[PDB]
């Protein structure tokens, strides 16, 4: 075989150069090219090693696929069981100590790992199940939520009312710009909505904003926190990947529960229908979410855009989902060329079910929450999603997404553009 | 149908056009009675777009429906023309088109327009603006 | 292993309880909960048994995929070769005698079986081939149809004319409401259309109605017979599954013939183009059928809707015609689409005034004659809807629809028509 | 082995026996036409049966267990020499190629059977499609001179680098850019040069000014396959109908597969770039098919698109995803024609511009696709739209389905009427 030895030698060369060379910004052109060549030679062997050994590696970390590990747990365990395959918790802590410009890009190694895992017909589906299982945080907060019908978190306020899990994204100061905490609060809230027997439909809406330009006005989402991204605070694994495999996929397929109730043989997952209401605008990751709901409402003055891509990065799974909503032409217009779609123009009827005046919006939202109660709706939405987006389809995409997005996260042009916000 | 040719379409009872045709009123001088009639077909915005700014309308675009009843592929046009000629024979058709034209365009309406048109167009015929431009055709 | 023994134990408990407990509607809450718990334990083991044993089970019944058995034959043969896995012909007869409210739901066990079979990459495609084969009734009636160009059945009148298979759905008393017999007639007629070499294109249209509200008017379809569904007369296998795997799938892919003609090496199936004409409205299963034709016509006054059970394969196909938003509007929220509104073009090629419809229908039947159309519709359907895609859906459909057939909310609403 | 190679050789023997003794195609009797037709059918039926079980073994022999990348032409010629009677030799294709389509025996169908069976194999299929994505020898030859001059003039395509843009201009002034085997060779070569040239960032495909009296001075995008050549027997199943789909059209979607001679190759073994198309006049047939793979499509107000007895390439694969099942059947099954200004053109076209405003609109489009982000996003987009399994499954069936249509009696009639 030999590939693990070649990898360990290539990673050793990288560690040597990083130890002896000057810091990032004080390196010469000759020094910049030597280290880049070492990274490439090492990463090329991470790909080649995992191309044949992915299944065996995952089997060691998961005890032949009988222990479900989430992403954070998986990429750490891989670091200790296979040194040099993926960065350690210490190496990553140094990485986030730097601004994105100065990072070595060790996260790229995590992209290589997760791509190979998800490409496996055996490891892939297993990891996707692990991420659909309830988070410990939600299991923790489920009793008090069942009693209170209320949980306040940093980035999301959750409330059960009239059988509706009302999630209100409540970053009043920053137009609900997304970060790692927001993903944690979103998944926690989504989990609670699904496990609560008093919840029948979900509702996602942006809260009232306090920033002087939007004081007193609701705003759905302004996309990823561009400031944090420049400062190096956006994690490949704990944000860009966690949100796609966790709460967004749980909106589609539900939470995977234990064998702990009747039905678990026809319904291993608890899934519920979800309604989205867009005030102000839905930009970037906020717009990405809309491709996954059962009903979408928006006020006449709102707009939708995906201004990642031209700027820096891939807009999540919008590349997977948009074409089925709008076709290849319009989806390229939106993604490749930053086209913006306004609620009142005809083609908003590709993303949005109802567009209603600000004074009539609240009432329309309430009425829409009354129309999705059935077990019939649950079976019907389940057959729809199964046809719209297959397990293989999603898994094939996210695998390549894991590497493609990691490289974009450290691209020369992205680091420039994100630092100008 | 360009210019005076397009103007004629504003006065027929049925208009057919091939999929690859277009209509325009391209400048210089006044386009006949189009200033009188186009507004009733197309509204105040579109008629100024066509007349003041020379917008060209293609047979297959939605707003061609403002000027044209049927748009047909070239191969299918001849037969469609024949079919349209069978559908307007009545004495009722004559009575109804007589009342329609009366309401659309009154004796006063036409006369008032043509009065001002007679002098306005005469002046446009001898303006330095027209004489140069038309003399550059070809 | 151990799963077959545990299964046999669980089914024994169920038949023991059913023998001793009172009838459905005379049970106490304590009693209702005991039997429900026994059903749950049994069906969970039916799933666990077949997750690992489906291929072995199917191979025994089909001689390692050496014999093509249709659905009815498959579930029956399964009952006698594997008692307690799926209900017997007897157990089903008792169920059928009851109204849906009082049934035990033994059909769910068939939902479990057919799901596991269709999930198998080996057994799945084999069963789908079996259901594409010509029905025996059609092979029986084919010579007389070749000679008379006419067959009259209870729910469908078939006539060959100008090379066109004219199917006219003629249940004048009930707006062409669908039932098991209609499926037998629909599948039979489609087979005759496909096997008759004097037929080049098919046509599906509703016949003139006799009910006083529609006397003299054609109507395409008003969907499943809700009365029969309430009364327990809608078979999961012989209606809900048979129509999707039989005549509807044959409209897409044609009939799988024997290797008894030249070409069979490149064309093992005989397929032809199909035209639909919607008079009045297409509701439910009638609207579902439109997702499978090569040309669809409709009169100006018609509408399409899918109105609590799964609307067949509409969940599979509607998204490709209309996208994810509109398809949830139609399916989840009962949106009704009118022939003359813009988005009807997602479902309908021509919308014509009733006085111009008859001639417009005729013109369309002349425009699909080529062998080029046959090659093109095959490549189009292949791209639109893959074998894996259809099989993956129908597998899950077998269980999801089986459960929806016996949900308390379904039984309630169906009994209020 | 399982007897199938012997049965094939015995069936191929009868066909050559009958062809030697029977009269010419045009002098055969009904009994004679049925005897040979039956002999062909029995042989081809065994070609399918042989390859159903032995396809991987055949391909492994020709390709050294999938270690040598052979293009289509090389593969079918090697199979002919390694497996006599499975697919025509060369001396047999030359005889076929001398005849009009009407008089041919249809030996290419045997190539359809071969390519179908190969593309169906999950091991051989992906290997062959990679082979067709590698750079052509002609382009590798011409790359240094192209990097230096920024210009290559070929018979059917004029290629020019300017402002970082590969400007492909289809320049068959006498025939409205009607396609033939040469045009495919120039297109694939031209695309390769655009993709491998590091000074090229975006591609542009447009039809050049025409000289034919009916279109003199006017650009025309494409009038589709050359019907004259098709009738005369000059349209190759492998070297045209299949080559263009697996070669340059597929390289537009995925890029060129390089060796391992640059950093990055571990994550991007293929070099792919964004492509812009501008339709003057009309895009008919194979020209219209090309539009289904670009990143931006512009067209002048007066242009139209149509797909007019053979399959329109991969339009059956791609059109439905652009236009839905109804319109895609309308365009393909029933020859519906779509005009640049009608609403549903927006299913195929991003921008429709008046002729006086078209040149400038094209230029602006080439500036808007420069990012490395654009490369990642179109790659994720194409991956979602059209999977490797999806494309491979389609082209497999296409190889046989199109092969039979090439020799259908109604095809031969229709194409021969000018
Ligand atoms: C919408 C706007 C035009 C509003 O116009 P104004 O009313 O002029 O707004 P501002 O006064 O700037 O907004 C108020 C305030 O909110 C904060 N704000 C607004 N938008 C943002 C963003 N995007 N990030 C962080 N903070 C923000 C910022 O702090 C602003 O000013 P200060 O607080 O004084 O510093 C503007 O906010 C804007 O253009 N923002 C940039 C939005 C953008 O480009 N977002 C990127 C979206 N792309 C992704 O998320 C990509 C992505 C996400 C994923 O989750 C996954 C994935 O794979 C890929
Ligand atoms: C349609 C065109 C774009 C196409 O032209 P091309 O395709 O470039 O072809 P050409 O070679 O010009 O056309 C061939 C032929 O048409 C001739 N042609 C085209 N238009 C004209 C006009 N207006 N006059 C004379 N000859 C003409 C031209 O002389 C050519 O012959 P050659 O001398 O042998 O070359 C072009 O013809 C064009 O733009 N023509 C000018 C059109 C124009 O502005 N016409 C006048 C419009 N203005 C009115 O009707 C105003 C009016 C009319 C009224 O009746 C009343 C009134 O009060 C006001
Ligand atoms: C058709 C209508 C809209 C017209 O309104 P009216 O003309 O006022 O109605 P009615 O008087 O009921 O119709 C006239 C006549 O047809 C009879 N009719 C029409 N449809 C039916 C059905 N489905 N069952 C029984 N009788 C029916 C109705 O009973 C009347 O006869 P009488 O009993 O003699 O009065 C209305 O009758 C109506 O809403 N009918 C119910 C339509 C319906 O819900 N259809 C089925 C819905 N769901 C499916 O098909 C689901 C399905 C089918 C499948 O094939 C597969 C699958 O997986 C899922
Ligand atoms: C373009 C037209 C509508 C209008 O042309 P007119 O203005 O009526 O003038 P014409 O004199 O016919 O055309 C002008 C000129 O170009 C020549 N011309 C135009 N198109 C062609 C074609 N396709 N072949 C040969 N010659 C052509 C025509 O012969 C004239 O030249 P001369 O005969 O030398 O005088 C007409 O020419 C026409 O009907 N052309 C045929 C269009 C057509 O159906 N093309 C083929 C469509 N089919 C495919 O692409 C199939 C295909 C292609 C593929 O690459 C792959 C695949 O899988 C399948």
């Amino acid at each position: 075989d030999g590939l693990w030895a070649a990898l360990t030698e290539a990673a050793a060369s990288v560690e040597k150069l990083l130890a002896t060379l000057p810091e990032h910004g004080a390196r010469s052109s000759a020094e910049r090219a030597e280290i880049a060549a070492a990274h490439d030679a090492a990463r090329a062997l991470r790909v080649r090693f995992l191309d044949t050994h992915a299944d065996a590696v995952y089997d060691r970390l998961t005890d032949h696929r009988r222990v479900h590990l989430r992403l954070a747990e998986l990429v750490e365990a891989a670091a200790t069981a296979f040194p040099g395959l993926v960065p350690t918790q210490q190496q990553l802590a140094v990485e986030r100590s730097l601004p994105q410009a100065a990072k070595e890009g060790h996260e790229i190694d995590q992209g290589i790992f997760l791509r190979a895992v998800l490409r496996s017909p055996l490891a892939g589906p297993h990891l996707l199940d692990a991420m659909l299982r309830p988070t410990p945080r939600a299991l923790e907060l489920l009793p008090e939520f069942v009693r209170t019908g209320e949980v306040e978190m940093e980035a999301v306020h959750l409330e059960r009312r009239d059988g509706v899990a009302r999630l209100t994204m409540c970053r009043d100061d920053r137009l609900n710009a997304e970060d790692g905490q927001q993903v944690d609060d979103m998944e926690t809230a989504v989990d609670l909505a699904l496990l609560d027997p008093g919840v029948r439909v979900g509702l996602l809406r942006g809260g009232v904003m306090s920033h002087p330009r939007y004081r007193g006005k609701r705003v759905f989402s302004a996309g990823i926190n561009l400031k944090y991204l420049s400062q190096g605070g956006i994690s490949l694994v704990d944000f860009l990947m966690r949100r796609e495999l966790g709460y967004i996929h749980k909106l589609v397929r539900g939470v995977l529960t234990n064998d702990d109730r009747p039905g678990w043989w026809h319904s291993p997952r608890i899934e519920k229908p979800w309604v989205a209401a867009v005030d102000g605008f839905a930009i970037g990751g906020g717009a990405q979410l809309l491709l996954v709901f059962d009903r979408v409402l928006a006020s006449s003055d709102a707009y939708f855009s995906l201004p990642a891509a031209k700027e820096g990065i891939i807009p999540g799974a919008a590349n997977l989902r948009l074409g089925r909503f709008a076709g290849p032409r319009v989806s390229r217009q939106v993604i490749l060329e930053g086209r913006r779609i306004w609620a009142k123009e005809p083609e908003a009827r590709l993303l949005v079910d109802e567009v209603v005046e600000p004074d009539e919006l609240d009432a329309a939202i309430e009425r829409s929450l009354t129309r999705l109660d059935g077990d019939a709706v649950l079976a019907n939405r389940r057959m729809l999603n199964l046809a719209d987006e297959s397990p293989d389809g999603f898994r094939a995409y996210m695998a390549e997404f894991a590497l493609m997005q990691a490289l974009r996260l450290y691209g020369h042009d992205t680091i420039d553009k994100v630092g100008r916000f | 149908a360009i210019g005076g040719g397009a103007q004629l379409l504003l006065v027929f009872d049925r208009v057919l056009a091939s999929s690859d045709a277009y209509f325009s009123l391209p400048a210089g001088i006044i386009p006949g009675a189009a200033n009188l009639r186009l507004g009733r077909f197309a509204g105040p915005r579109v008629s100024r777009q066509v007349i003041l700014e020379g917008r060209r309308i293609w047979a297959k675009e939605p707003e061609a429906r403002l000027l044209v009843d049927e748009v047909v592929e070239p191969d299918e046009l001849d037969a469609a023309i024949e079919r349209s000629l069978t559908r307007l024979d009545g004495d009722a058709v004559l009575a109804n088109r007589r009342m329609l034209n009366l309401a659309d365009e009154s004796p006063d309406g036409f006369r008032a327009y043509m009065a001002e048109f007679a002098l306005m167009q005469a002046l446009r015929l001898y303006g330095h603006d027209t004489i140069d431009k038309v003399g550059r055709f070809g």
